[PDB]
């Protein structure tokens, strides 16, 4: 069982042991958020025409 | 030093980050009002806990946190509270509407309105930093804001802090506490249009926390307060390496070099010992031996899973304490003899160990007993898709009925957008069981 | 979101919006001429949800009192609590609806709606955040039927994205002004379908049930049927009117209680049942609650399957036992609630009781049994339709048989939906 | 008023469990995708073992062991005992066993082939028991139930599935003669109805023929495979302490050799009980596998040994 990189301070210490070896765009985020403020404006269109009728 | 901000988004997120820095405000003896008396570099400083607080040239120390709530009653209560004067109010940004618990509210329609306000806000903080390392992300998977909002900053975060790492810290859902019955909508949604901005993620089932506080800390019901506290003493383990002198996880891309070898399956499954009542009279006091072996306890995971039918790529010991590196190989030894720790084949079979003397503090009047010595475990397990698969399966049974879609769709979302972050998933859960067996 | 604006409309809608304010007034500590003079600040720290602040902290209903004839209003402001209400929201007309839909809809009830609709948006300007509003109406008269059906058309044409609540009192031949009923109740439900997202469907069948077989009522009144239902008004807006955990509002208990948007009536249920001495266990609420002698809609939930559940406890106890005894009848009659939406019961808890009760239980439930309400007004309706009967009332206000085909139709498609998710 | 569910159509055994059940008025069955279960009754293949346990308000049980199969694979089995120190590669109740992948006389399995020329090949056991009047092999089948608490319950009655014709040492090819699975044979049932004798019948042609009893000359040696198999893999498999319970029957399948020495051949995952055996074996299942995890308003041999060294 090796102990090795054994890195000591004041507040602590730290070290390895080993027992065995072996992104889109603002464009494109811009744009799909105003599509589903498009589908959103549609959809309240098709209400207040209904309504209408 | 490197700094780093913490941002804390809906309910969730903002009361755990209260609870996070009311115990780094104790850990680093910084009080209320922001006075740090140990601290002698006056107006400034490149020390360690400087990662976390920047200073004024009155003394303050402040926060590199920014909370955002659709709604304002829960930071309403930060701004009105014991900490009031520890942060500036352009650090806490709130809405007048919520999400609903609606994914493509919180993102798509009341995201959209408020986005610009928010990455204002963290540039604000941003500018302040000599050389920023990046993010640590607090919220839910469940909530319409967390889940929903989050996903949006996480975007652009990426395109204006394209070099920086993020890490999420996301309370996965809990139906003996849960709010709501569309998280698992929420959850799959989030976890997918997050994953490739995300670098390293901590998992918390409200479920596990939840039978901790019953079975160790003997409360009969846990409110939030009771599992927030106890969570930020987790959180308080991971981050200690960023706060304190020492030479593991010093930065954050050393989490991900350590933690995440395949960039996908970047959810560490957190363990922790010991959580001991404070109102138990008589405690006999645990050893490393005894604390070591705690952490292979389903028991005690963030998550409950099963390890022993799974693989690890890394494993990581964060010891809090009175500890020595003797007492640990020796409790290693031990341990490796008795229970089941296979390794991946291409995967040193290993622990990087962590020490820091200073052992863990616990807020007065709280539930946890002071304890000479705790240690977390971070294991990247393949165990923990189990928490995936469930997951999974509670949208499968929802979503082949259409039940509630209409809600998303009607914020304008696509029903295609459904099948395709479960798609995702089904990968993801393919990539963990190849690695696995 | 926190301001709720309140509408009552017609006799059925008017004398139950009394009785609401009546009940929630005493709970939050206001007195008859709108003072307070109560004891916790758990009363005052939502009181914005109803009420409004005035000069001399006298808090005023956000309520708005409809009726096509000044009957019922005069009564109102005669009754106990009526000096509350501020007076320019009493809007009237002088002849009335003859318990007919077409002229609350159509003749009658046009001519005043945009008078209503100036009071409307009077209280909705001088409100922070408006959630949304509810309306108390009768299905089966004129006014609060027909009339109130218009108004709500008008209200999401006006605020098409607040929330729109009913409580909607649903007809029967035990208590039964007219034979023309379930004509009016079949043209509300199409206008309910369409245009609200939440309806509590108090039917006067189960009302009076509960009054004859539960409650030893050998001959009972409208003010024994109105006396349960502000219990179950008081009750399903309780997480509205407190605390503390539980951020309520009426669009997250929309997302949360109704998966499909057609399918939104709620059955309600309280326990216990009063007009008492010992306290209830935890156990005999949840054992109440659930029973159907409990249930203000007269469906056997045996007949169908909940879709989603909210369940309120009011009172002083163990959250241990809610939870124990909310999971035991869930474990122990799993097949009754459906598979396909996990956890689709949620229960919440409020440290306040209700004037009288030291704990009490209130049920919000969406079941699919709800269609055995839908399928015995679609008979009654059949019944005269068939032979055209009584419909001279109706064409002689410019209405087509047409336009009862088109209702009768929607309303059992509403049935053939909710018999659809029965056997998924 | 207990609550189960049912996934393995083809189980015998758990067929019947699952009607002992019923005929109780405690336990109700549900439909086969309801979570609200205590007892899952679950699936060979793909048991979706990490779904169980997270339902507030119910204790979980379930009839598997999850990582069973490494000791009821043939191949993994080979594995688990040449690599474990507590059965070494020096074990001397397994047959010699090697694994590459797709006296002299082996044996190849997971279609078999008995030869010398040419997945796992074995040792063949030239010279088994024979049992008279017959000149015929045999094997044995022990039945043995792990409960929640790693209580492991051998069953007193096993069973021989006898061959009915005489063993042949020049010919290899003839299976009937060779291979003494209750499928192979159907002589079919010529010296004991369908190939079984019990073990009242083979003590007393142990004793009469041999002049040794069962217990003495063969059971010891059984008790001590299944004990040392099962407490091999007990950290691996054990849900002490874990959020839902597992139990499980196993069948353990061995050869008696002529100088009356016991070797495992193979261990079962889902093994079907003899035609005799099925109500006394079911109803212990339910006694000490289920009712002992949901009590009501022995047939068993329990496995233990604490020798001190
Ligand atoms: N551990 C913990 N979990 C919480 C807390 N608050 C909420 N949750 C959980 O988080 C999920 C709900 O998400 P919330 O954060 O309340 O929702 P939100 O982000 O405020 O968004 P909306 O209310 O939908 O606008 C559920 O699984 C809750 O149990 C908390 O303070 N601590
Ligand atoms: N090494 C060996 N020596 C002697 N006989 C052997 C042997 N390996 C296998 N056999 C014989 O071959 C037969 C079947 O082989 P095996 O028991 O491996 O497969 P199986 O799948 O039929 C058992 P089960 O289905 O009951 O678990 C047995 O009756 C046994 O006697
Ligand atoms: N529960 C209850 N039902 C009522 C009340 N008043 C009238 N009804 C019922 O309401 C229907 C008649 O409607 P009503 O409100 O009088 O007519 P409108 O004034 O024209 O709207 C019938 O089904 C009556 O039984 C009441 O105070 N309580
Ligand atoms: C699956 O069922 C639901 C899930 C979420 C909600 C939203 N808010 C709400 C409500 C509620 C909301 C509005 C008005 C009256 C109310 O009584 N009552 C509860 C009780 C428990 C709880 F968890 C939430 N509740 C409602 C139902
Ligand atoms: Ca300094
Ligand atoms: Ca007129
Ligand atoms: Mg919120
Ligand atoms: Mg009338």
């Amino acid at each position: 069982m090796e102990v090795i990189e054994l890195n000591k301070c004041t507040s602590g210490q730290s070290f390895e042991v080993i027992l065995k070896p072996p992104d889109p765009s603002l464009e494109e985020i811009q744009k799909k958020l105003e599509a589903a403020e498009e589908r959103r404006k549609y959809q309240e269109a098709e209400l207040l025409k209904h309504l209408a009728e | 030093m490197r700094e780093c901000i913490s941002i804390h988004v809906g309910q969730a997120g903002v009361q755990i980050g209260n609870a996070c820095w009311e115990l780094y405000c104790l850990e680093h003896g910084i009080q209320p009002d922001g006075q740090m008396p140990s601290d002698k570099t006056i107006g400034g400083g490149d020390d360690s806990f400087n990662t976390f607080f920047s200073e004024t040239g009155a003394g303050k120390h402040v926060p590199r946190a920014v909370f955002v709530d659709l709604e304002p009653t829960v930071i309403d209560e930060v701004r009105t509270g014991t900490y009031r004067q520890l942060f500036h109010p352009e650090q806490l940004i709130t809405g007048k509407e919520d999400a609903a618990n609606n994914y493509a509210r919180g993102h798509y329609t009341i995201g959209k309105e408020i986005i610009d306000l928010v990455l204002d806000r963290i540039r604000k903080l941003a500018d302040q930093c000599t050389g920023l390392q990046g993010f640590l992300v607090f919220h839910s998977f469940g909530g319409g804001t967390g889940s929903g909002f989050t996903s949006l900053l996480m975007e652009r975060l990426s395109v204006d802090y394209g070099k920086k790492s993020k890490l999420e810290f996301s309370i996965y859902p809990a139906p003996q506490v849960s709010t709501a019955v569309v998280e698992p909508y929420n959850s799959i949604l989030t976890t997918h249009t997050t994953l490739e901005h995300s670098d390293c993620a901590f998992m918390v089932d409200n479920e596990a926390i939840y039978d901790i506080c019953r079975r160790n800390l003997d409360i009969e019901r846990p409110t939030y307060t009771n599992l927030n506290r106890l969570i930020s003493q987790i959180v308080s383990s991971i981050t200690a390496s960023l706060r304190f002198d020492g030479a593991l996880n010093v930065d954050l891309t050393e989490f991900q070099t350590n933690l995440v070898p395949y960039p996908r399956i970047h959810f560490p499954l957190a363990t922790y010992a010991p959580v001991i009542s404070a109102e138990k009279a008589y405690h006999e006091q645990l050893s490393v031996a005894e604390i070591t072996n705690a952490c292979f306890e389903p028991a005690n995971q963030m998550v409950k899973c099963d390890p022993r039918h799974g693989k690890y790529m890394a494993c990581c010991l964060l010891y809090r304490g009175d500890v020595v590196p003797k007492d640990v190989n020796a409790a290693i030894a031990t341990i490796k003899t008795k229970r089941s720790i296979q390794f991946v084949d291409w995967c040193p079979t290993g622990f990087k160990v962590g020490i820091n003397y200073q052992p863990p503090t616990v807020v007065p009047g709280g539930d946890l007993a002071k304890v000479q010595r705790a240690v977390c475990m971070l294991s990247n397990t393949t165990a923990i898709a189990e928490a995936w698969a469930r997951l999974d399966h509670k949208f499968d049974l929802m979503y082949a009925k259409r039940a509630f879609v209409h809600w998303y769709v009607g914020e304008g979302m696509e029903e295609g957008e459904f099948s395709e972050a479960r798609e995702d998933m089904a990968a993801l859960e393919k990539d963990y069981e190849e690695v696995g067996v | 979101m926190r301001e709720i604006v309140h509408i009552q409309a017609g006799q059925c809608g008017n004398q139950i919006g009394a009785k609401f304010w009546e009940v929630i007034s005493d709970e939050h500590g206001i007195d008859p001429t709108g003072s307070y003079h109560g004891d916790s600040d758990l009363q005052l720290e939502r009181i914005n949800v109803y009420y409004n602040e005035a000069t001399g902290n006298k808090y005023v209903p956000r309520a708005i009192l409809v009726d096509l004839e000044p009957g019922t209003m005069d009564s109102v402001r005669s009754g106990p609590f009526g000096q509350i209400f501020r007076p320019d929201n009493f809007v009237f007309g002088q002849s009335g609806a003859g318990n007919n839909w077409a002229k609350g809809h159509y003749t009658e009830g046009a001519e005043l709606v945009d008078s209503v609709l100036d009071v409307v948006r009077k209280e909705s300007e001088s409100c922070d955040c408006l959630q949304g509003f509810q309306l108390t109406h009768s299905l089966g008269g004129g006014t609060g039927s027909g009339m109130g059906t218009l108004l709500i058309s008008k209200i999401r044409e006006e605020y098409p994205d607040r929330i729109m609540n009913t409580f909607s009192v649903v007809p029967s031949p035990k208590v039964s002004d007219t034979v023309v009923e379930p004509y009016n109740a079949t043209l509300s439900v199409h206008q309910l379908v369409e245009n609200t997202d939440e309806t509590y469907c108090i039917d006067n069948e189960a009302l009076y049930d509960i009054c004859f077989r539960t409650l030893k009522l050998t001959t009972p009144t409208y003010g024994d049927l109105n006396h349960l239902v502000s219990a179950t008004m008081s009750g399903v807006t309780t997480c509205l009117r407190f605390p503390g955990q539980l951020n309520a509002d009426l669009r997250k208990l929309a997302v949360n209680m109704v998966p499909f948007p057609r399918l939104h009536f709620f059955m309600p249920g309280f326990a216990p049942l009063t007009s008492q001495y010992r306290a209830l266990t935890v156990p005999e609420l949840t054992q109440q609650m659930f029973d159907s002698k409990n249930m203000m809609a007269a469906c056997d939930p045996r007949h169908g399957r909940y879709l989603t559940v909210a369940a309120v406890f009011r009172g002083r106890m163990s959250m241990k036992e809610v939870d124990e005894q909310m999971l035991n009848v869930q474990n122990k009659n799993s097949s009754y609630f459906v598979e396909w939406i996990p956890n689709n019961v949620k229960t919440a808890v409020c440290d306040i009781p209700p004037r009288g009760l030291k704990m009490s239980a209130t049920f919000i439930g969406n079941s699919t049994a709800i269609q055995e309400l839908f399928k015995r007004i679609s008979e009654q309706f059949t019944a005269m339709f068939r032979r055209k009967a009584f419909l001279h009332w109706y064409t002689g206000e410019g209405m087509d048989e047409m336009e009862f085909t088109e209702a009768e139709s929607n309303m059992n498609d509403l049935v053939s939906e909710y018999q659809q998710y029965q056997d998924a | 008023m207990y609550t189960f569910v049912v996934r393995d159509e083809n189980s015998s055994v758990y067929a019947e469990v699952s009607r002992l059940l019923l005929a109780t008025g405690q336990w109700k069955r549900l439909r086969k995708d309801n979570p609200r279960f205590n007892l899952m009754l679950g699936e060979r293949n793909r048991l979706p073992f990490g779904r169980l346990g997270h339902e507030p308000g119910l204790v979980q049980l379930v009839n598997y062991y999850r990582g069973a199969d490494k000791l009821c694979r043939k191949a993994s089995l080979v594995k688990l005992i040449k690599t474990s120190p507590e059965l070494s590669e020096s074990c001397t109740w397994f047959p010699e066993s090697y694994v590459i992948y797709p006296g002299n006389v082996w044996i190849a399995k997971s279609g078999i082939l008995i030869s010398s020329e040419a997945h796992v090949i074995q040792k063949y056991l030239e010279k088994p028991l024979l049992l008279e009047p017959g000149h015929r092999k045999f094997d044995i089948r022990s039945w043995v139930l792990v409960d929640h608490l790693y209580n492991i319950y051998l069953y007193r009655e096993g069973v021989l599935r006898t061959s009915s014709e005489p063993y042949n040492s020049a010919n290899f090819q003839d299976k009937t003669c060779h291979l003494t699975n209750h499928c192979i044979q159907k002589n079919y049932g010529r010296y004991e109805e369908g190939n079984e004798m019990f073990f009242e019948e083979f003590n007393q042609y142990l004793m009469d023929a041999l002049n040794t009893t069962l217990e003495n000359s063969i059971l010891l040696q059984i008790k001590h495979i299944i004990r040392s198999c099962l407490m091999c893999i007990e950290p691996a498999i054990s849900t002490k302490h874990l959020h839902y319970q597992s139990f499980q029957l196993f069948g353990f399948d061995f050869m008696v050799d002529e100088e009356l020495k016991v070797w495992l051949i193979e261990v079962n995952g889902a093994p079907a009980c003899a035609q005799k055996l099925y109500a006394e074996l079911c109803q212990g299942i339910v006694d000490v596998a289920i009712s002992s995890v949901f009590p009501l308003a022995s047939i068993f041999i329990k496995l233990h040994h604490h020798h001190h060294h």
